[PDB]
RNA sequence: UUAAUAGGGACGGUCGGGGGCAUCAGUAUUCAAUUGUCAGAGGUGAAAUUCUUGGAUUUAUUGAAGACUAACUACUGCGAAAGCAUUUGCCAAGGACGUUUUCAUUAAUCAAGAACGAAAGUUAGGGGAUCGAAGAUGAUCAGAUACCGUCGUAGUCUUAACCAUAAACUAUGCCGACUAGGGAUCGGGUGGUGUUUUUUUAAUGACCCACUCGGCACCUUACGAGAAAUCAAAGUCUUUGGGUUCUGGGGAGUAUGGUCGCAAGGAACUUAAAGGAAU
């Protein structure tokens, strides 16, 4: 339930609490300790309330999916470094070719681009704010990469 | 139901022997309860 | 004693 | 192993020997190690005595090697007692599990 | 590193007489230590000692008959007035005229009595009772 | 005792109480300072040179066989060292650790080794200083 | 007063922020696309 | 003037899994070539994804890659600590021992600052065998075997810089004296002795006993200390001075007119009820 609480830029910022912040909105509200449930369960409890933005953001639950995943995988490593691990590069690879239907290091470059504009990449992936990912999300539809 | 924490003296071809060939001292209790009894009737 | 005691006993 | 206990092997034809060592259930150095080995033996070899009545066979403890002397399924009930300790479990718990498992070889 | 050979001497002479021996030596040996010994020598705390001298700083062996209730430096050494006197013989004696509180005057190293009799003070250097 | 180190080693040599010249020395004290001179002029010590006098000739003691200090017997005829000896090795000693980092950037003991040294030439240096018998001016390299 | 001005300056950023959050996603529906064809992003880790 | 069983340096033979740069070996893991055979191989408490009739697993001849030094391995060794186990060479460094060599107080404590600082983490290259946070997926049956299996990113290795945190422990400031016995071991030195050794190439060992320093430690005990556990220091004759730096004056439950920080946003109603259940 912190890990839901926390805000972008948070050390307890998780690659879920994305998901569910910008799909909805949180408020803590209240803390219920070990010894009120019996049997006791050795992990703290706590009720959270939770209401799904409406109208549902005009967004694919897939790319920010797929931007999320990639990028998250070190929050403390840099964005660009998640991004140069050699497996994304393949898969967004096989992605590329795909739109181009709808030069493996070719893309790559490309995605260096998008990221050196950006400056996303640089910077620290928890410490980014939520809106930067939905301007980072942009920039790679720009230049045709979706991420899922 | 209780486990020997000792020692056991029968090695293993003496147990599997006991193997091949409700408590006899439950009984041998209530034998000599029955004698004090007697006894003290 | 334990450790110390088997220790001693070498 | 004690000669007594050897003497089964000539009168069963179904006893086998499990041997493995303590690195290999997990690797312990230092004292570690050493603590690791007296959890086998326990206080006045309490401990093994117990593995040996209930699984129905004899372990010999020869310094980080183990050596388990019995029947097939008896050697390995024996044996995942032996890797329980090794792990960290204390001998008290497994002692309760010891004895769940005396009951059901009594019964079959 | 050495702060007072004479610290050092009477602490072996103490630990000399509570493990019951019957002999003690000091290293190093200097004309303090030496002074203080002929005044416990005249007050009978200690008996016969003897300097070995080789051509360095030297020893002192000295001999006890277990009659040394204690023997202590007061460090650091401060200055006292002919008034001062009796305040450290009231601090440092358990009694009054049971061992002797020593003085370097412009006379030398001597016990206190000896200071009021000839109407000299000076500096402390311990005590012994 | 020691000093950037936990070692309390003792040995070390023992001078004989009896600070006069041996019964069986039959050798002209003039006759060993000759000798003294022409080592030195050969480039040894007043430390080696008092092993060779020991070692080859019986020369127990400079200072009892001939009265006067080696060094003093060397500064009398015109020999003496730039700087104290103590102090010439310890320099010598750091130029070998120094020289030996350059080639091999890794060595981080050496690098400690190195500081140990230098903060011992400092004190020396800085003794040697007060004394005057090393310039006010004189600074490690 | 200087805690009451600091809530207007977060909360006019707060504003700022949603005007900025509404355009960019309005621009997002300019550029989409289907995604059952696509790769999905949970393949990174199995390499 | 001494030359502190203070100290520095020297020099002689040793000693060390102390450090760095190269170098050699070593099985093991994975992969690849060839080689003979055939149905499962793998894995679990039990099973399923998975590989396999283009031959899996297993058999042998090799080759390649990256890690890493089993057994020998011990209350043993080195280093300030963190840490350091293949061979050989190079570079310097170091404790202890010996010295009838050398300075002559050069010393103890201590701010800032500096060097080092397990593992994890960070920037930018290389490498990537194994293991492996994350993620994926199989199974979700059974409580001792109850969280396993397959793929596996970052990481695990290294280069050049950051991060400076561990139960980084004697859970225990430093320097210096004195205050019990005993015998095991490591390095050095001294004497004796007779076994192993061996001879005009050179060169020098091993064991036994005895002494003596320095080191990891160990057994029995304190005429002392502590309430005790215990302490050769956590001891220094009843109450207190050898020198010096740093630090101090229990378990739960309620509230908040005291602070420091946190979100987004543009339509009820039925009979209350046998108007029911009923093998």
């Amino acid at each position: 339930a912190l890990r839901l609480l926390a805000r972008p830029g948070d050390s307890l910022y998780c690659r879920l609490s994305a998901n569910v912040q910008m799909w909805a909105n949180v408020t803590h509200i209240m803390k219920v300790g070990k010894n009120n449930f019996r049997p006791p369960p050795q992990v703290e409890s706590s009720v959270v309330r939770l209401e799904i933005k409406n109208p549902r953001p005009q967004v694919d639950y897939n790319e920010w999916d797929g931007l999320l995943r990639i990028v998250f995988v070190r929050k403390n490593r840099t964005i660009s470094a998640g991004f140069k691990s050699t497996t994304v590069m393949d898969i967004l690879e096989k992605n590329y070719k795909t739109f181009l239907a709808m030069m493996h290091d070719v893309v790559k470059e490309k995605i260096d681009t998008v990221l050196k504009e950006t400056d996303l990449g640089d910077k620290r992936a928890g410490k980014c704010d939520q809106n930067d990912f939905l301007r980072l999300l942009y920039a790679f539809h720009q230049v045709g990469i979706h991420f899922s | 139901f209780e486990l020997s924490d000792v020692k056991s003296s029968k090695s293993l071809a003496e147990i599997y022997e006991d193997d091949y060939t409700l408590s006899e001292e439950l009984q041998k209790a209530h034998s000599e309860i029955s004698e004090l009894y007697a006894n003290l009737v | 004693s334990g450790l110390r005691s088997f220790l001693r006993k070498k | 192993f004690d000669l007594d206990d050897s003497i089964a092997l000539l009168r069963l034809d179904d006893l086998y020997i499990e041997t493995f060592e303590v690195k290999d259930v997990k690797t312990l150095t230092g004292d570690h190690l050493s603590r690791a080995i007296g959890r086998i033996a326990g206080k006045d070899g309490k401990t093994k005595f117990a593995i040996e009545n209930a699984t129905r066979t004899r372990i010999v403890l020869a310094d980080s090697k183990i050596h388990i002397l019995g029947g097939f399924t008896h050697i390995r009930m024996a044996r995942e007692s032996v890797v329980s300790l090794i792990l960290g479990s204390p001998p008290g718990k497994v002692y309760g599990n010891l004895r769940t498992v005396a009951s059901r070889l009594k019964e079959r | 590193t050495r702060s007072s050979v004479l610290a050092d001497a009477l602490n072996a002479i103490n630990n000399a007489e509570k493990t019951g021996k019957r002999q003690v030596l000091i290293r190093p040996s200097s004309k303090v230590i030496i002074k203080f010994l002929q005044v416990m020598q005249k007050h009978g705390y200690i008996g016969e000692f003897e300097y070995i001298d080789d051509h360095r700083s030297g020893k002192i062996v000295v001999q006890l008959n277990g009659r040394l209730n204690k023997c202590g430096v007061i460090s650091p050494r401060f200055n006292v007035k002919i008034g001062d006197i009796e305040k450290w013989t009231a601090n440092l004696l358990p009694a009054r005229q049971f061992g002797y509180v020593i003085l370097t005057t412009s006379a030398g190293i001597m016990d206190h009595e000896e200071a009021r009799r000839k109407h000299v003070s000076g500096k402390i250097l311990g005590f012994v009772y | 005792g020691r000093m950037h180190s936990a070692g309390k080693g003792i040995s070390s040599s023992a001078i004989p109480y009896s600070r006069n010249a041996p019964a069986w020395f039959k050798l002209s004290s003039e006759s060993v300072i000759e000798q003294i001179v022409k080592y030195a002029r050969k480039g040894l010590t007043p430390s080696q040179i008092g092993v060779l006098l020991r070692d080859a000739h019986g020369v127990t003691q400079a200072r009892v066989i001939t009265g006067n200090k080696i060094m003093r017997i060397l500064k009398s005829n015109g020999l003496a060292p730039e700087i104290p000896e103590d102090l010439y090795y310890l320099i010598k000693k750091a130029v070998s650790v120094r020289k030996h980092l350059e080639r091999n950037r890794k060595d981080k003991d050496a690098k400690f080794r190195l500081i140990l040294i230098e903060s011992r030439i400092h004190r020396l240096a800085r003794y040697y200083r007060t004394v005057a018998v090393l310039p006010p001016n004189w600074k490690y390299e | 007063s200087r805690l009451k001005k600091k809530r207007l300056d977060k909360f006019i950023e707060h504003q700022l922020k949603r005007e900025e959050r509404k355009t960019i996603i309005g621009k997002l529906q300019d550029y989409k696309i289907d995604t059952s064809l696509l790769t999905s992003s949970k393949r990174l880790g199995e390499g």
